[PDB]
């Protein structure tokens, strides 16, 4: 029974190459395959090309790379993929995204004075972060959301870099300005970057306000301890006097605490201030109530010369009962009955930043333990029984120095993998989760689960790779009869960045001449770093600090053929505003948010594994996945 | 060490203040020629 299946990204994209994995099970000889794509509904033939032949020398796996043109509301538009395997035709409708790529705006400074010039560059790249030549529309709005200047340049042959500039008139409103840009082929998708306009003057020293703890324990007698560090822009320590105050925040409203105002000296460029719990409680009129709210510190340092003055501020200090938080957002919500289930505990501090080195465990198994890595994820693994009853797991932090009362707990519920016709045939993919780095190799484990009556029928696994919303690679993993565990040497390149998924499935005939498909997906995180590398150090491999007006060599170590844009800014500027900058970490954070996968791994059934990994399965036997018609992932239902 | 200086702007526009200083016995020095905006007497307003 020749089974012709097809797999394409859950959501296709315009003006981009999307892969399409063709297949043919139990097929003899060759087979002429013709892939075609039409608009929906009706027929307009957006792409008729791309035809290949499945050779038995390749285990009958095809590979067709296609591209959907433009030829241009509120309702999504769909396309109809049509793969004809010789005579038998198999078609499936897929959602299409109007997103052509991303746009990154960069401004030299973070704040500008009325009369100066703003230098901003627009980076134009695709979904693969590779430069591209398109038409970009750039506007500039004032604080009251009113466009004043609009351009229409093209990154054609400009290597994806659009240098621009605009002079700010003396007569203009101060506040928060915004620069909005978007591709001409997608007005709905707009990117923006803000720059403040204010009449200011660069100070001569910065002020840092760091509380001992990145939070506050309500039952802490000592109180909120805060350290005031002040140093000149050139590094030298600062001598002066600081004025520090506190307050409580509630959503958007702030309540100052006049009785917390302190005036501490600043010697050796350091200061020490404490907010006693007594004054805090007296600030209101039920300590357990303040739980959830936040505290903010407002310092103000003045030199002993009374020449300069700087105002700093730390806001967002959480008031919680436990110094930690647990999230099962990186743990699959489906387990395999009678198979080792992996738990990816995600411990984080009250603020949101991952917590390093914090032991965790399960409700039972007092002996089981695991520490948290640098990413904020712990490695846990439990053995389940062949029961089709939901598995309830409660993970408990086991960090010493504290008590069972100061610990944070969380409970989740995993559901068994529903096998087609209750045949109890499962597939588990266990991954040695460590901080993956481009260049290493990953040991992908394939654990089979089925009676021997049909185990000899399984001879290969079909795995696919998901990356940035596209099919990176797809191959076959051989399997000999009697093997429940086979390893797949998957080499990690610079493409897997940031995160890549791995779906694996097998198909056979059993039970009662009924076609069955079993799958399992897994989401792994790779080290977050530059796809290549870019370093900027001092050319002078010797000497000390330069002198105003002096020259200095500036070494730049980057990739060959790459263009590098530079910019130097006085640190004094960041003392007034350090927000809305451009960081490589902020880039990956955006890429990850645009992921089509909405599950750490596994699923309720075979049709769920693919869908929960950002894939669509469709065969000639009938086994298909759940219809997806919603752009965003599931509305996070706690 | 701070050093006071009383001045009175006479003409509007981007004017220029310049101070220099040298140490005795030591052969070191440094002058600063910064510029400050000199605006007349009035108040902002946005009449419709
Ligand atoms: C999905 O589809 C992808 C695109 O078709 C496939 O990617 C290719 O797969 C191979 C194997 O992984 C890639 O790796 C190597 O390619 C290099 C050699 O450089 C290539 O030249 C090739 C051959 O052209 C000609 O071949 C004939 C026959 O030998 C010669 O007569 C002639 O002289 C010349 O060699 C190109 O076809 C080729 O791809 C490169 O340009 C080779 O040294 C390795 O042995 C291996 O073949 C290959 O680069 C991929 N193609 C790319 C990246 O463009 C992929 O196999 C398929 N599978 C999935 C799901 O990924
Ligand atoms: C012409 O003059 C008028 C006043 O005659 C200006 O309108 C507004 O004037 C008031 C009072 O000075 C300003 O209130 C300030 O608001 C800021 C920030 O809060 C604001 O919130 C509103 C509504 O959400 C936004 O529209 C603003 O952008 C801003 O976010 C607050 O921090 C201060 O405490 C102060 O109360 C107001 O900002 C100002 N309107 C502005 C700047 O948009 C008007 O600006 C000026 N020119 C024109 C034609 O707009």
């Amino acid at each position: 029974s020749p089974m012709y299946s097809i797999i394409t990204p859950n959501i296709l994209r315009l003006e981009s190459e999307e892969t399409m994995v063709l297949e043919a099970h139990d097929a003899q000889g060759d087979v002429p395959v013709t892939v075609t794509v039409h608009d929906f509904p009706g027929k307009k033939l957006v792409l008729s090309s791309e035809k290949t032949v499945l050779t038995p020398a390749t285990n009958h796996m095809g590979n067709v790379t296609f591209t959907i043109p433009a030829n241009r509301k509120g309702r999504n538009k769909f396309v109809t993929v049509q793969a004809t395997f010789g005579t038998q035709v198999v078609e499936k409708v897929v959602l299409v995204s109007l997103q052509s790529g991303y746009l990154f705006i960069q401004t030299d400074k973070t704040i500008y004075t009325p009369g100066s010039t703003v230098l901003y560059r627009i980076f134009t790249v695709n979904h693969k972060l590779l430069p591209v030549g398109r038409t970009v529309m750039v506007n500039i709005e004032n604080p009251e959301g009113i466009p004043v200047k609009q351009d229409s340049l093209s990154s054609q042959n400009q290597l994806g870099v659009l240098p621009l500039s605009w002079d700010i008139p003396e007569l203009v409103n101060m506040g928060q300005w915004k620069i909005r840009a978007y591709y001409e082929n997608s007005p709905q998708q707009v990117f923006s970057t803000e720059f403040e306009v204010k009449e200011y003057v660069l100070p001569s020293f910065e002020v840092i306000v760091e509380p001992t703890e990145k939070f506050y324990y309500i039952y802490n007698e000592k109180g909120l301890e805060v350290t005031i560090t002040a140093r000149f822009l050139y590094g030298k320590k600062v001598e002066g006097t600081a004025f520090v105050i506190f307050g409580i925040q509630d959503g958007e409203q702030r309540i100052s605490l006049p009785e917390s105002l302190k005036r501490i000296p600043i010697e050796d460029g350091s200061g020490e201030v404490v907010l006693s719990r007594k004054v805090l409680l007296d600030g209101v009129q039920r300590a357990e109530d303040l739980v959830g709210k936040s505290l903010y510190v407002s310092a103000t340092v003045i030199l002993h010369s009374g020449s300069d003055m700087v105002q700093a501020e730390r806001s967002g200090i959480p008031i919680v009962t436990s110094p930690y938080q647990i999230h099962f957002t990186k743990t699959p919500k489906y387990f395999k009955p009678g198979m080792p289930f992996d738990l990816m505990v995600f411990v984080t501090n009250p603020d949101g930043s991952p917590a390093y080195r914090v032991p965790v465990a399960v409700q039972g198994e007092d002996t089981v333990q695991s520490l948290t890595q640098g990413d904020g994820v712990a490695k846990l693994s439990i053995n389940t029984h062949p029961s089709q009853k939901p598995l309830s797991i409660t993970v408990r932090t086991k960090k010493q120095e504290l008590s069972e009362a100061e610990q944070a707990t969380r409970t989740m519920q995993a559901l068994p993998y529903s096998t087609v016709g209750n045949s109890n045939n499962y597939l588990h993919l266990s991954v040695l989760r460590t901080e993956l780095r481009p260049g290493e190799t990953l040991n992908v484990n394939f654990l089979l689960r089925m009676d021997r009556a049909h185990e000899a029928k399984i001879r290969y696994y079909t795995y696919l790779i998901m990356n940035k919303g596209r099919l990176l690679k797809a191959g076959r993993q051989v399997r000999e009869p009697g093997q429940d565990l086979v390893v797949l040497p998957l080499s990690i390149t610079t493409d897997f960045i940031p995160s890549f998924r791995l779906v694996a499935y097998y198909t056979l005939i059993g039970a009662s001449g009924q076609r069955e498909v079993v799958a399992d997906s897994v989401w792994v995180d790779v080290k977050d770093s530059c796809v290549g590398s870019l370093v900027v150090k001092s050319g002078q491999s010797e000497d000390r600090q330069p002198v105003p007006g002096q020259q200095m060599t500036l070494k730049i170590e980057g990739d060959h053929g790459a263009r590098v844009v530079l910019v130097a800014v006085d640190k004094g500027v960041f003392v007034l505003n350090k927000k809305n900058k451009l960081t490589q970490s902020k880039i990956w954070d955006v890429v990850e948010k645009a992921d089509i996968g909405c599950t750490p791994g596994s699923g309720k059934d075979y049709a769920g594994v693919f869908s929960d990994a950002g894939l669509t399965f469709t065969s000639s036997s009938g086994q298909q996945t759940a219809q997806r018609a919603e752009l965003q992932c599931p509305q996070p239902a706690a | 060490l701070s050093v006071p200086y009383v001045i009175v702007p006479l003409k509007t526009g981007l004017q220029e203040v310049e101070v220099k200083a040298a140490v005795y016995h030591h052969f070191i020095s440094d002058g600063v020629r910064k510029s400050l905006k000199v605006v007349p007497e009035g108040i902002r307003m946005n009449k419709t």
